[PDB]
């Protein structure tokens, strides 16, 4: 009974352990590729009004 | 619109002796049970009880059936020899409570699968009134055997026969041991040395707060046909664990904060289960939550989100939307001589998973071995059954129990 | 004695209960800032444009 | 003159045209411009209740302002549906709508000039979505050359009520693509946000939710009820507003909402209605418009205000934003003024956005509807009562292509 | 016209700004629950700068309160004058620094700021011409530190071509309430250099002081020293508020005091401060708000120019007054005590006055004089610093949280080369 008892935990243990989110670490990194093309835009932009 | 319970056996009946007391104590509203009730038992004690008791006027004569002599923990007996003179008067009375109401949501049954009135005539009584109404709805109550606690012996032999009909004839089965609720009324209710009261005290419970939806005015209505949908993905798959809370003692409930959220949190932990079963072995196909008292759909939809973000328990891949949630206004009632406290606010759970695979895996080998030497056996032949229907529902809980091995995968 | 000594490492490995929750959430709100922070930019490079 | 009748069906629907019914009786009460246009919806209001349950019929009577229907109008059926769009769309409303459309043709030809009818109903339970759905399209072959709205409310996985949530939004959008002129959509995620940023409450029932809804039906139909500088009824946004006939699925915000502890620290301007219209957080919608473009835009206005102050302002939203909006249209925003504010108010707004970021509910759903119907769960409830397998196929196609050409034009 | 919005941050901040729009109130006649009930339309006509009129005669203050612990909010909307705040402007933290400088400028500061910057943002665009900004803070806390100073390099990103004040108190070795202070000032320093338009030095000694001897007040509370520096503060915007015969208005200060971009940390007196025991035995001449402005023990600051030459000086005079007496006591001023002030610049010292003084005195006036002696204070501090890194004590909650080694070798340097560019322009 305590053999079982304790594998259960192990198990609760190990489901719990964070893990990788792929589906929102590669929106993180393709929102910074946006971020990063808009800022070289900008400057582009603004060597055209002066 | 009205509901009328069938009571069958010593426990049925018991139950239903716990469940009456309450609704007269509960309360236009009344008009969904004010008695639509029928008690009947092979064993005259127990309904000799009721006819002599404090309610002596308040059932009328005829409804409080009984019959001559017990089928006496037989299945066969109570299902072929004796149930035949009986089932027949019972039904045919029923017939005449459907006629005096109209709009009627269904029936619902009480019954322990262990003894041989509540297993073998409920059976009985159940296939008969499947051919006549069919459509109607049957919500069945059942109390099965607990793995380690027993009172029986030959409860494994009456456990199966009587699973094999309980499965293509109620609609809705909920499942419910006395270990678990033992072990309720112990770690909860501080309760060290309980009785058969303090457990059908507490069964009433349940049922009064899935039935309150239809006698009384929430913010989220729920039928008995809500049910039907809403928890059963399969039409086979049909046997639901009960939970409830918060269960506390008088002293207690006074001391702690009773809220939405936390109450959401133990009617999910199992230690708060009405079946002994681990449900962390098991994945959720379905959850149902009845929020009886003082709710708002805020902090109830608050809570079910936590639950989905969790992880020490999971659902299957199938369901995102995995719950029924319903809001009634009206809180619970107390009975003087009860254990439970007045609360603003409780919940009753139904769920539905692959943790009651576990039960009927569990229930195999005990029926297995006793089976294989031939136990007990020749009462059952003698009573006029067979080899071959022991064989059979045999076979009928293996393929069960690879349905749920398929679905939950 | 090998199971409770699993059990210990794993519950050591998991970096406690309440870890994954806080690395949910704070990867959650990252998505967020950097949607703030694109509309800005986003508004910026327009208003030049006009 | 211009008339508009009211169809509420469901739980729902019956609570929010309450609501509905108190804030409009309120409007049209001094002042004599409130008795020169109340047979838009009086003739007693021109109202039908539609449900299965007695007990939502019984709570309409039973509050105040609830002793005002015709008893004749509370066409109702016994039995109830349970959640079971098969059984609100194939079954039950076999038996009712009969009855429904008898009633709702008296209410019409008591009138003379229809302008339209008026739905108000959910898209996840039963006999709002279902019913009311089979209703739609009864009244659309009789009455096709008549206006149509239905204020509907979508599920989220957020807010999640039901399991069967996505069989019945999936099948009741199928039906609304072709039926209806525009809906507009609603949700209860975005409702209970704006109560918790916007509107600072605590305990946020849904007696609020349902007057945010309510406010919003009241500002769309001003323009009928009362003289403007620039009236436009509801024929005329809708051709502002929709440029392919199936693209109507709308999304709404109501303006000015601030919490009672700041309601007299803050301005009322025009400047000050529009930087609340056009957030993003004040759609009462899950769909971030930030996330798509802009098709076109409106906004209907109430109270004495500057009409040059309009067209500047919402030139200005235009011209700031200029990556949110389509190409192949400039000049995206339809403006309309009326001089009668709501009650309680000096000056009032209401937007109506047509963006193409909408997409995301539609896919947003789709897949917790093929989650479901790749191994059939729940299907048995729907199957076994007259529906087949091919109405779930058609259902995800137009799903699909739904979502489609909304990517296709953004 | 030209509007300043407001920014407090931390405990210091939030108390300072209380009393600030308290005496603001007072001199245009707004009752505490925020309506108009002045006499005079000179102070209807320039309400714009400081105020919104929200509806009905409700002018509500042009500011923001920003920290990281709920107990100075909750102190600022009990207190009178504490209703007349919009509730939005409250952006608002709960877990709190710690004094912590990391955690103010790296573990906190990211969830906070984008708030902070949303209604910052809101309140620009909320005016028309924006003349400046107006962050109250100080040097030796975390919340005000590093939140304040994070939230002031994002903002010269935002609006380059824009003034910015930062009214900031420091710390000192015998006024030391945190231990950590050295950490914090020198840090905090080292971006207000490259960040901040110009900055005015306050300290708590100097507050002391003029509590001491010049008030004469036997229990300085803090709402006192509060009292003193919103004087200070409403005198350098009285041009914007009032008409007069000589305005000058923030950047006509800052272009005029500042020879040098990177030198711009400013000593602050104010005058008159006078006893309840002298107040019937003095008279209001030029000259005697003269003398008792430029006097040593009467700055705000606890850095005494006399141990160093002045580079620049300024004075902002309020009341009906003749400008030759300006001009004259300037020129006096500046010719016996030749060798104080700085020799390759002549007439050191600007001067302007508005003719509006403030309520309940007939003259007053504001000095801001930017010395050469203010590299004493970041010696001070600079020498206790380096005393603590060459052991790394107090290191772990700072390499711990985000910060490495060069980022304090990268503060002595700067350190360094300001008291070192201080000492040749002297
Ligand atoms: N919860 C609960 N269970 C009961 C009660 N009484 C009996 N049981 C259960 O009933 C099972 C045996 O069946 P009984 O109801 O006692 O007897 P029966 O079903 O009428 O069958 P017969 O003895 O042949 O008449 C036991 O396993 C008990 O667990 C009761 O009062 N409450
Ligand atoms: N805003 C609002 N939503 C409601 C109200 N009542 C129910 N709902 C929504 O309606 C959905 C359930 O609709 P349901 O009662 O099943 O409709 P019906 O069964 O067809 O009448 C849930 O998602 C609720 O969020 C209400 O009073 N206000
Ligand atoms: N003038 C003044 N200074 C204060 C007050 N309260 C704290 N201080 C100063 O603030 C310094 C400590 O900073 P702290 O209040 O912790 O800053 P914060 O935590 O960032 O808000 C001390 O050197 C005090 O002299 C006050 O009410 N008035
Ligand atoms: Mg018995």
């Amino acid at each position: 009974n305590v053999l079982n008892k304790q594998r259960d935990d192990t198990t609760d243990a190990s489901r719990l352990t964070p893990g990788e989110l792929s589906e929102e670490q590669a929106y993180i990194q393709q929102l910074q590729d946006e971020m990063k093309q808009i800022d070289e835009e900008l400057v582009e932009a603004e060597a055209k009004n002066r | 619109r009205e509901v009328i319970s069938i009571h069958i056996g010593q426990a049925g009946i018991q139950v239903g002796n716990a469940c009456w007391e309450l609704y007269c104590l509960e309360h236009d509203a009344f008009n969904t049970f004010f008695p639509r009730c029928i008690f009947l038992d092979l064993e005259p004690t127990v309904v000799d009880e009721v006819r002599t008791g404090t309610y002596r006027q308040l059932f009328h004569p005829e409804q409080l059936i009984s019959g001559k002599e017990d089928a006496a923990n037989n299945f066969a007996r109570g299902h072929y020899t004796i149930g035949k003179e009986i089932v027949d008067l019972a039904l045919d009375r029923i017939r005449k409570l459907a006629d005096n109401c109209t709009g009627l949501q269904g029936f619902l049954v009480f019954n322990a699968v262990g003894g041989g009135t509540g297993s073998g005539l409920g059976s009985l009584l159940l296939e008969r009134l499947s051919v006549d109404y069919g459509k109607k709805s049957k919500l069945g109550f059942t109390v099965y055997p607990s793995p380690q606690v027993s009172t029986a012996v030959v409860e494994p032999y009456n456990s199966v026969l009587s699973t094999h009909s309980l499965l293509e004839h109620t609609d809705v089965a909920v499942m419910l041991d006395n270990e678990a609720i033992y072990d309720i009324c112990r770690r909860s209710l501080d309760i060290e040395r309980p009785t058969y009261t303090n457990l059908n005290r507490l069964i009433a419970q349940v049922i009064s707060s899935l039935t309150a939806s239809l006698r009384f005015d929430g913010a989220l209505n729920v039928d008995i046909t809500e049910f039907q949908t809403n928890l059963v993905p399969y039409p086979r798959i049909h046997f639901m664990l009960s939970s409830y809370a918060p269960i506390i003692s008088a002293e207690k409930a006074y001391h702690e904060q009773l809220s939405v959220a936390e109450i959401t949190n133990a009617a999910f932990e199992p230690a708060s289960m009405m079946v002994k079963c681990d449900p962390r072995h098991g994945k959720y196909m379905a959850c149902c939550l009845m929020y009886r008292g003082d709710v708002v759909p805020k902090d109830v939809n608050a809570s079910v989100a936590t639950i989905k973000t969790k992880r020490t328990i999971q659902f299957v891949d199938w369901c995102p939307t995995g719950f029924k949630c319903g809001i009634n206004y009206q809180p619970p009632t107390v009975v003087p001589g009860g254990d439970l406290a007045k609360v603003q606010r409780a919940v009753c759970m139904i769920s539905n998973s692959t943790a009651i695979g576990e039960i009927f895996s569990r229930l195999d080998h005990k029926f297995d071995l006793m089976y294989a030497k031939r136990a007990f056996v020749h009462w059952y032949v003698g009573e006029g059954m067979e080899e071959g229907e022991f064989s059979e529902a045999r076979e009928d809980l293996a393929a069960l129990e690879k349905d749920f091995e398929e679905v939950g995968a | 004695s090998e199971m409770g000594s699993t059990l210990t490492t794993t519950r050591n490995n998991m970096g406690g209960i309440f870890s994954a929750k806080e690395q949910s959430t704070a990867v959650q709100k990252r998505i967020k800032l950097l949607e703030n922070r694109l509309e800005k930019a986003y508004v910026k490079y327009n208003q030049s444009i006009t | 003159m211009r008339e508009i009748v009211h169809i509420q069906g469901g739980q729902c629907g019956n609570q929010i045209g309450a609501k509905f019914w108190e804030v409009v009786s309120d409007e049209h009460g001094d002042s004599d411009l409130q008795l020169e246009r109340i047979n838009v919806y009086f003739n007693v209001p021109r109202a039908i209740l539609m449900d299965l349950e007695p007990g939502t019929m019984d709570s309409v009577r039973s509050g105040p302002y609830g002793q005002i229907f015709r008893p004749d109008n509370f066409v109702f059926g016994q039995t109830g549906a349970g959640n079971n769009w098969a059984k609100g769309h194939y079954t039950e409303g076999a038996e009712l709508i009969d009855s429904v459309l008898d009633v709702v043709r008296k209410e019409a030809e008591s009138c003379d000039c229809l302008q339209g009818f008026q739905v108000c109903h959910s898209l996840g339970g039963g006999t709002g979505s279902g019913m009311g759905t089979l209703l739609i399209s009864k009244i659309r072959e009789e009455y096709p050359d008549r206006m149509m709205l239905t204020f509907s409310v979508v599920p989220s996985p957020k807010v999640s009520d039901t399991v069967v949530e996505p069989y019945n939004a999936t099948l009741s959008v199928h039906q609304l693509v072709e039926n209806a002129d525009e809906c507009m959509v609603l949700d209860n995620e975005a409702l209970y946000d704006i109560c918790f940023r916007t509107l600072k409450l605590t305990t946020p029932t849904f007696g609020d939710l349902n007057h945010l809804i309510s406010a919003v039906m009241s500002g769309i139909t001003c323009c009928l009820r009362f003289p403007g500088q620039l009236n436009a009824d509801l024929r005329k946004l809708a051709v502002n507003l929709i440029p392919f006939p199936r693209l109507h699925f709308f999304m709404v915000g109501f303006t000015p909402l601030t919490s009672r502890g700041s309601q007299q620290y803050r301005a009322l301007t025009v400047p000050e209605l529009t930087q609340q219209m056009w957030d993003a957080k004040n759609m009462m919608c899950a769909a971030d418009p930030r996330h798509g473009r802009y098709l076109t835009a409106s906004a209907l206005f109430r109270g004495r205000m500057s009409t040059k102050e309009v067209d500047e302002q919402m030139l200005n939203v235009q011209n700031k934003n200029s990556s949110y909006f389509v190409e192949w249209i400039p000049n995206n925003v339809k403006s309309s003024v009326c001089d009668i504010p709501p009650k309680g108010l000096k000056m009032s707004a209401t937007f109506i956005g047509n963006s193409t970021a909408i997409q995301e509910m539609f896919k947003r759903v789709s897949e917790q509807f093929t989650a479901m119907f790749r191994r059939k769960a729940f299907l048995h409830w729907y199957t076994g009562e007259g529906m087949d397998e091919m109405e779930f196929t058609e259902a995800e196609s137009n799903m699909n292509d739904l979502v489609s050409e909304y990517q296709q034009y953004q």
